[PDB]
RNA sequence: GGAGGUAUGACAA
RNA sequence: GACGGUAUCUAACCAGAAAGCCACGGCUAACUACGUGCCAGCAGCCGCGGUAAUACGUAGGUGGCAAGCGUUGUCCGGAUUUAUUGGGCGUAAAGCGAGCGCAGGCGGUUUCUUAAGUCUGAUGUGAAAGCCCCCGGCUCAACCGGGGAGGGUCAUUGGAAACU
RNA sequence: CGCGGUGCAUUAGCUAGUUGGUGAGGUAACGGCUCACCAAGGCCACGAUGCAUAGCCGACCUGAGAGGGUGAUCGGCCACAC
């Protein structure tokens, strides 16, 4: 471009965006608007717990939960690990991160936080999946 | 009132002070016009640094120190010189 | 944090005698573990860099952040060579001073003497093994602690000391007499690899 | 231009396993790029191919010895900034200060360490193909100059030029 | 048209240099005369001569080669394009190739080199580098 | 001797107003990023004492107290009709 | 010698 | 003298009361055994798992950090991936289907003139704290303090005017 | 008062005490600050008006720099007190 062009219209950068828009918003019941807040984790209520079939190179029953967030955005997350204490209406805590198998799951569920029971008999990579030491 | 006082610096339980020219309306640490020395008693005696010319100029222009600063300026001989210059 | 673990294990991973003795490599000069003696495969340049860095911090029992900050403070210097100044600043640590003066058999022993407070600098107690030491100071065993038999054994079992030091046995005081030198340090290390490592 | 009477030592940039295809499947060969030098100014590179890693290495070394070039130096630094282009690989190299060491992560680091340039600031702008980045590197080091040469061309003296 | 005769002059030099021609002819102006004289007395050119014709003074150049083959000039480059003009201070004076080339500057004193400018502690408009 | 209040030189563009005019300065700042020497046609309102100045005429103006809401400047000269 | 025009094939590997 | 019989110093005693987190297919430093058998599960990207898994889970072992470690979320960089520094438009993304022309952008040679741009001397200010340099005190360090340096498409005045 | 610092033109027209003047009043003080009277001017593609967003700054994080992002703690100016 010519410098005249670059003054008549400047370089307008490639607009960016997040891999987790649901975490980057909030809600005040008074004015009832999306409040933009950069929150690492959130709370939600599992509105469904089920299984899904992953993409073609893989084959499995991937455990998901559809969840109703504090900010009233409904979100599909993954239940990592082996086993869960979850049901519909079960309070849950959510963190970010894709699950490359299904597309519609941009989020993960956290273990050891709330009604989510810690994983059972997991001794390695233990902070992850949230289960206390075997003494 | 325009005043010549001392403002607090340094960590807790290890204080230090800067003599300073401050209005009484400003905070303990805030607006100031000029610094004219500094102070700490953390030595076995007290220990002092001063700027005689500027502090005497503000005293002439109408300053009004606090009690401890008056003691310090007495030990450094500035109040006596101001008195003499008024005589 | 401090390392309470084995010495020989570290030394024989790295493939070098840190104590300058040999029995931390003698009879088993291969990395630990049941994949130790068998045919190690190729290794990478990142591996070599990391190994050089780990040699030094395992010598001096140091932490990564201390290491990094000391590297930065050496970088702030312009009057010499970068990694050589880094090694010198490592040498100016009481852990190593006590060792080079022959006042203790190991850097762990030396650190323990320093921290337990059996040592003085210019006649003042110091429980800080990371204490920097400028050329000209006077390290000295605590005049009450000169009676321990451990240090007397360690001092009368002293081989010929380095060139950059001065020391007396009756006084149990010594000091640096130089920057100190580079080549008088362990030439087994390639400081350029640390430089490339932390240039990243 | 002669590798004779020199202590050329080598270093392998990369081995790219590279395939030809036949009715009977795939004919897998190894292609290697090697850079060799004496750490005095004289450096070269070579391409080798073979069904074996060491054979391709040998061939590349023997081709690199036959394609040497000499880089100037100024206290383990190059004289002036330069941009080298060779078909997708742009590299700019700047004269750096002493003690700053090298600023590259291979293959350029290998090329310059073997040529003897201990202190330099470089950057790969374009592609990442080792072959063409190395070729742009040598092209830039060929663009480089010597003060004596330039002053003998211009007629002016060395001090009369640098000022 | 000729919206930049200085750069036309520089590029004509570059083209003749690439084909290894021996001489040039250009519709000249006083700034071209200054630049040609600077190159003459700095070593990038063998010789330069003038021609006075009614429309405009032509200036002819006689280029320089270390041999039949080797070139003294490698490449030139204008910086004040003029779409973005490059004015610089006595500290921001460029140093073409750490002193192995030359920058051509116009200042209150006149058309001079980076040498003279960075010595006198002046600056001005930069109009050409020469590798 | 006392200070000297700011003065500008400019050009007239409208004289349809009594005891006052509009004046244009035409500096040239360099665009902050891309550096190009741009135009910048700042303009002002000047108090004319006598409705002397004519359109498209060069002029000088010195600041002063607000003589109106827009006005901040005082005519000094008339230079080129 | 060369140029311009004149029916279906499971998924993954 | 609230802190406070706290800091601090002395002496007696016990190795005794005081180390875990993540990762180990490649990018990336770090490897085997057993179970499981496209299931369970892993996964930052490439991708692992279908009866011999260094990629799941456990055990052993090792590596990186260490009273912290790992993970998410946010900002920068790498990203020259909005290119002033510092990119491109024949085929990859892109030359409007083509022209007439207001405004603006740019503009042949040259004398004289100005001095808006430009260059430049001096003066002032750019608070302190902070970054940086030299010092010094806290058992060193963080930190704290002193002194200095720098910072403005900054302003007034005074010159040149080669170039616009 | 000069200058400067954010996005949209899928926002192109905006203003009427608004613009200026002669008086008078009014404020610590200048002046449409206010009233009458006279005139119809004034702002804008160098982005007015409108919409959204936001306290600004010293400074902080990053970066080769150019720049980007932020404006917590400390200090300064501003604004607010259901
Ligand atoms: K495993
Ligand atoms: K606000
Ligand atoms: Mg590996
Ligand atoms: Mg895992
Ligand atoms: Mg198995
Ligand atoms: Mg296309
Ligand atoms: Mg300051
Ligand atoms: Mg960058």
């Amino acid at each position: 471009p010519t410098i005249n062009q670059l003054v008549r219209k400047p370089r307008k950068s490639k607009v960016e965006k997040s891999d987790s828009p649901a975490l980057n918003k909030g809600y005040n019941s008074f004015k009832k608007t999306q409040t933009n807040v950069n929150s690492p984790q959130k709370r939600g209520v599992c509105t469904r717990v089920g299984t899904m079939t992953p993409k073609k190179p893989n084959s499995a029953l991937r455990k998901y939960a559809r969840v109703r967030l504090s900010n009233l955005i409904e979100v599909t997350a993954y239940i990592p690990g082996i086993g869960h204490n979850l049901q519909e209406h079960s309070v849950v805590l959510l963190r970010g991160g894709r699950v490359k198998d299904l597309p519609g799951v941009r989020y993960h569920i956290v273990r050891g936080a709330l009604d989510t029971a810690g994983v059972n008999d997991r001794k390695q990579s233990r902070s992850k999946y949230g289960t206390k030491r075997p003494k | 009132a325009v005043k010549i006082r001392l403002k607090r610096m340094g960590s807790k339980k290890s204080p230090f002070y800067r003599i300073v020219v401050a209005d009484s309306r400003s905070p303990r640490d805030g607006r100031f016009i000029e610094t004219v020395g500094t102070y700490n008693p953390l030595k076995d005696p007290a220990e002092v640094v001063l700027k005689e010319d500027l502090v005497l100029d503000w005293l002439s222009k109408g300053a009004q120190p606090s009690d401890t600063v008056r003691n310090i300026l007495s030990k450094e001989g500035v109040m006596k010189k101001h008195h003499e210059a008024k005589n | 944090s401090r390392y309470t673990g084995p010495s020989w294990k570290v030394s024989r991973r790295l493939g070098i005698s840190l104590s300058g003795t040999g029995k931390e490599l003698a009879r088993r000069p291969y990395k630990p573990g049941q994949h130790g003696p068998n045919s190690r495969g190729k290794v990478s340049e990142y591996g070599m860099q990391l190994t050089e860095k780990q040699k030094l911090r395992h010598m001096y029992g140091m932490n990564e952040r201390q290491f990094r900050t000391l590297f930065i403070k050496a970088s702030k210097i312009k009057e010499g060579k970068h990694g050589v100044n880094f090694m010198v600043l490592l040498e100016q640590r009481l852990d190593n001073v006590v060792y080079r003066l022959g006042l203790a058999t190991t850097r762990r022993q030396a650190r323990q003497l320093v921290n337990h407070g059996h040592i003085t600098v210019d006649g003042k107690r110091v429980d800080i093994p990371s204490y920097h030491v400028e050329v000209g100071q006077v390290i000295g065993v605590r005049e009450k602690s000169q009676n321990i038999s451990t240090i007397k054994e360690a001092v009368e079992a002293t081989v010929g000391r380095p060139a950059f030091v001065s020391f007396d046995t009756e006084k149990l005081e010594g000091s640096f007499t130089r920057l100190p030198e580079r080549d008088e340090l362990y030439p087994e290390i390639d400081e350029a690899l640390v430089v490339e490592y932390y240039n990243q | 231009i002669d590798p004779k009477h020199l202590e050329l030592e080598d270093r392998v940039v990369a081995i790219n396993r590279v395939t030809k295809v036949v009715k009977g499947g795939r004919r897998l060969r190894f292609a290697a790029l090697v850079v060799v030098g004496d750490k005095n100014g004289h450096v070269g590179f070579g391409t080798g191919k073979a069904q074996e890693v060491p054979e391709a290495i040998r061939k590349a070394i023997e081709d690199a010895k036959k394609n040497l070039v000499e880089v100037p130096m100024v206290g383990s630094t190059i004289p002036h900034e330069v941009i080298g282009v060779f078909g997708g690989g742009r590299i700019l190299m700047k004269p750096a200060v002493e003690g700053s060491g090298v600023a590259a992560g291979g293959p350029v680091r290998a090329v310059l360490e073997l040529a003897g340039v201990a202190d330099i600031t470089s950057k790969s702008l374009g592609s990442n193909t080792p072959i063409n980045v190395v070729r742009a590197t040598v092209e830039g080091l060929k663009q480089l100059k010597r003060a004596e040469e330039v002053a003998a061309l211009r007629g002016k003296s060395v001090e009369e030029i640098i000022g | 048209v000729m919206t930049d005769p200085i750069a036309d002059f520089l590029t004509r030099i570059r083209n003749a240099n690439m084909v290894k021609h021996e001489t040039l002819e250009v519709p000249a102006s006083k700034i071209k005369r200054d630049i040609a004289e600077i190159l003459k007395r700095e070593g990038f050119i063998r010789d330069v001569e003038y021609i006075e014709d009614d429309k405009q003074g032509v200036i002819r150049v006689f280029l320089k080669y270390g041999k039949n083959e080797e070139r003294v000039i490698t490449n030139l480059k204008r910086i004040s394009k003029p779409g973005l003009r490059a004015y610089v201070k006595a500290d921001e004076v460029p140093k073409v190739l750490n002193g192995l080339g030359i920058a051509i500057i116009s200042t209150s004193e006149g058309v001079i080199t980076d040498k003279e400018a960075r010595a006198k502690n002046i600056g001005g408009e930069v109009i050409a580098y020469v590798w | 001797e006392r200070n000297q209040r700011k003065v500008y030189q400019g050009r007239v563009v409208s004289d349809k107003m009594d005891k006052t005019i509009t004046v244009v300065v035409e500096t040239k700042k360099n665009h902050p990023i891309y550096g190009k020497r741009m135009k910048y046609s700042k303009k002002y309102k000047a108090h004319d004492e006598n409705n002397t100045a004519k359109v498209g005429d060069i002029v000088k103006i010195m600041e002063t107290r607000p003589l109106s809401a827009t006005k901040r400047f005082r005519l000094l000269e008339v230079v080129e009709e």
